[PDB]
């Protein structure tokens, strides 16, 4: 199944000329923070398109794709191989422009079985598989459905609480600290419209569960949490159940053998601390592994960092938010990673449909605008009031000057005491740098690793310190357009051709050109080396039967496609 | 005086003095019977817009006088600060009550 | 005094012995114009920076007077304690008001 | 009356949704204005759906060259500010107007 050199070599012998290698392209960074290079890649990107792309055309029938007038049709001959052109002699990843050279002919590696072009592999006989494998597994009651997918429809949601996730960045001794004013915003927020928030970050559900999980918030809402942790348990058991135990090489075992999702190679795309990193290097080992984090290779982690000292402009440092109870050591254990992936990979795509993106941050202009608290003096031997209509309140007009958070509350219509508000300075012991890229390279697995399969090479990057925004609104007049957030999508999966509205410097033709092909930085990965490709997301954003058969459908098709995890899937 | 009886009386200039509520009682009791004798041939009309700035005007003063409780208002949007370069700038939904004390 | 229009004016220093709300009074009411001439060639956003610091050394002054009736905090975590051999340790969940009398 | 209200002007449930939409109504006016918006944003997708994107001539995209609701060169029956006629001249620039 892998003795592709002889085609290979057939296929350079003839004369074929083909131009537009955008996304089989990867760079690296000039160290910039994300700004500059994202102008940059717009701007080439956009004068740098001869063609259309061949991969993106993928809403044709099968009669269409068989026909003779179909160009990418001579390429198709390895159901476990994609055959593309690309500029030769150069090396990958390589300088930030493409040098001109000749074009040849080149393959890489088709992981997982889902990649198969959507005109081979239809989507009903996907939802159908999907049917076939949740049989009679756990399901999500219609009740948490709804109010999940009316948080996700919803425009209206309010600024605030990304702020408040961009200043936690997911740790304990911040989320324990600020434990009061998030129960009253999580309750205050439900009772007005029966929506659940915090659902864009992991390591937000997990919290409020082992935290106010003892009948702190109304019945409901922990329930639902309780639900969507249940379905992913669930999936993960699945992904057990499907394949054999017993058996294990050199690298990892039957698990990372037959799936990705229990892979340790495999990253997140958003990352909080570097344990993924360590695990990452120290499972693999045998693969030649590389990591390019803005610039030098090879990442410099540190304990938290103190009020004083933050230098905002920094390169190759990466924090770790310090330590709840020197070496640096593993936050959390290893299955955390598995069910990040799990959600991240499944949950989040099955309910935005294609519509979340993911952006990067600003803490020099988040943090100044975070310091200004206008809570009162309470009198002695006095009560503190609880409704805002008197002007003791902090959320009274009295108390209400432009320009602070008390105006920021009030838009978003919530109600907070005072000590809610003044945990924020001890919120501001530990401290966030700026969100940063990460591209990790590694050959094949060791089921598919052959004498001419190490050559080939997968890039995926990924974010430190990113977000995840469901609908972006730019219909909102109250805040300035990229006051915080700038866009920075890298997956065929978590791209918005509408955010980018959201960029300074956009223009119509930029617009049109990225509502057709997905807007992906060749310093972040390239489609055709990728693990996660088009087919996938088209068939996520195309696909309407329902939402369990939609994870477990995607669940099914996250599936390796090796010749071991085909003795796996076969038996 | 305002006599909108003879056209040439009615103006802005007397209808500021007047009161918002009086305007309304006085318009009420005046009888149809208006002397076509006097009559601005300047479009009529312009006396309607002359009687709506005055009226305006009438309305401005009773608010100045319900300002002496009300709070100051500010910008409901954004950009609109003076050095947004040292903290960013929101707007203010207008969903409170004037009084104060 | 903490004159933001000429940049060498406003610092850390003086920003502590300023209020919580009134910096933010003060920052409403300056105008716009800002001399040209004077400036921080020194990355301007680190006065910014000095604007964040000297806001939290203000927000802490402003905590300080409140923890007069407020109780004091404890580890909310386990595994913290001088000798743990005696007995066991755990946490606190802090959901309580911190009015004491 | 059990009732919503505003709906002959289209410049006025956009702004209920981006305005009042915290939470300062009942659940079930939002809801309906919601449910209206959706509905909008459903028959747009299932414009950009039933048409093949990547081709574009002199004039317009693929999706005014295909349908009419996305074209600019139409014009709504009520307008209350002048930047549509902007997008119209802007668009075409080909046919005499």
């Amino acid at each position: 199944l892998l003795d592709v050199e002889a085609t290979l070599v057939a296929l350079r012998q003839q004369h074929l000329d083909r131009q537009c290698y955008f996304g089989v392209y990867v760079a690296e960074g000039t160290e910039d923070t994300l700004d500059v290079q994202m102008g940059r890649f717009m701007e080439t990107w956009a004068d740098m398109m001869p063609h259309h792309p061949h991969w993106v055309n993928e809403h044709l029938t099968i009669l269409q794709f068989i026909a003779p007038s179909n160009p990418r049709l001579r390429f198709e001959l390895n159901p476990a191989f994609d055959f593309f052109v690309a500029p030769g002699d150069v090396d990958l990843p390589g300088p930030q422009r493409p040098p001109e050279a000749m074009p040849t002919v080149n393959a890489t590696l088709r992981i997982i079985n889902g990649n198969i072009p959507v005109p081979l592999c239809p989507i009903s006989f996907r939802d159908c598989r999907g049917t076939q494998l949740g049989l009679g597994r756990h399901t999500m009651t219609p009740a948490t459905i709804k109010a999940v997918k009316d948080t996700f429809e919803d425009r209206a949601y309010p600024t605030i609480f990304y702020m408040l996730e961009a200043v936690i960045h997911g740790n304990e001794r911040n989320f324990c600290a600020l434990l009061r004013l998030l129960t009253q915003c999580i309750r205050g927020y439900w009772e007005q419209s029966h929506r659940v928030a915090f659902v864009n970050n992991f390591h937000m559900l997990m919290y409020i569960t082992t935290y106010l999980g003892n009948g702190e918030l109304p019945e409901v809402c922990i329930n639902i949490y309780r639900d969507l942790l249940q379905h992913v348990r669930a999936l993960r058991q699945t992904i057990t159940d499907f394949t054999i135990q017993g058996e294990g090489h050199n690298g990892e075992t039957s698990e990372a053998l037959n799936n990705i999702l229990t892979d340790d190679t495999f990253i997140a795309p958003i990352l909080w601390d570097c344990d993924a990193l360590i695990y990452r290097d120290e499972a693999a080992r045998d693969r030649l592994p590389a990591i390019r984090v803005s610039g030098r290779n090879g990442y410099q982690a540190l304990h938290f960092v103190d009020m004083a000292g933050h230098n905002f402009q920094r390169r190759d440092n990466v924090l770790i938010h310090g330590r709840p109870v020197i070496p640096i050591t593993p936050h959390h254990d290893r299955e955390w990673g598995i069910l990040s992936k799990i959600y991240y990979y499944i949950v989040i795509p099955a309910f935005s449909r294609g519509s979340c993106c993911t952006m990067g941050v600003r803490y020099d202009r988040l943090y100044p605008a975070l310091q200004a608290v206008i809570v009162p003096e309470i009198p002695a031997d006095e009560e503190a009031p609880t409704t805002p209509e008197d002007p003791r309140h902090p959320l009274h007009a009295h108390q209400l000057v432009p320009n602070s958070l008390n105006v920021y509350f009030h838009n978003a219509h919530l109600t907070v005491d005072g000590d809610a508000l003044l945990t924020l300075q001890e919120l501001m012991g530990d401290m966030a740098e700026r969100t940063t890229a990460i591209l990790v390279s590694s050959a094949p697995d060791a089921g598919a690793a052959t004498a001419t399969t190490r050559n080939m090479r997968i890039y995926d990057g990924a974010l430190y310190h990113g977000l995840i925004m469901m609908a972006y609104q730019a219909y909102d007049e109250t805040i300035a357009t990229g006051t915080f957030f700038y866009p920075v999508p890298v997956n065929p999966l978590f791209a918005c051709p509408e955010h980018l509205a959201s960029l300074r410097g956009m223009t119509n033709a930029r617009r049109v050109l990225a509502k057709m092909v997905p807007p992906i930085p060749p310093f972040l990965g390239a489609n055709h080396h990728a693990t996660i490709r088009q087919p996938v997301a088209y068939h996520v954003t195309h696909s309407k039967s329902d939402f369990n058969t939609l994870t477990y459908s995607l669940l099914g098709g996250y599936f390796k496609f090796t010749p071991i995890s085909l003795t796996h899937q076969l038996r | 005086s305002r006599v909108v009886f003879d056209p040439s009386n009615p103006t802005t200039f007397s209808v500021e003095a007047i009161a918002a509520y009086t305007p309304v009682a006085l318009i009420r009791l005046l009888n149809a019977s208006g002397p076509l004798q006097p009559g601005h041939r300047v479009d009529i009309a312009d006396a309607r817009s002359i009687y709506t700035v005055g009226a305006a005007a009438s309305a401005a003063r009773a608010r100045a006088n319900h300002n002496a409780n009300t709070i100051r208002r500010t910008a409901m949007f954004a950009e609109t600060d003076p050095m947004t370069w040292l903290r960013p700038t929101v707007g203010l939904k207008r969903t409170f009550n004037p009084r104060i004390i």
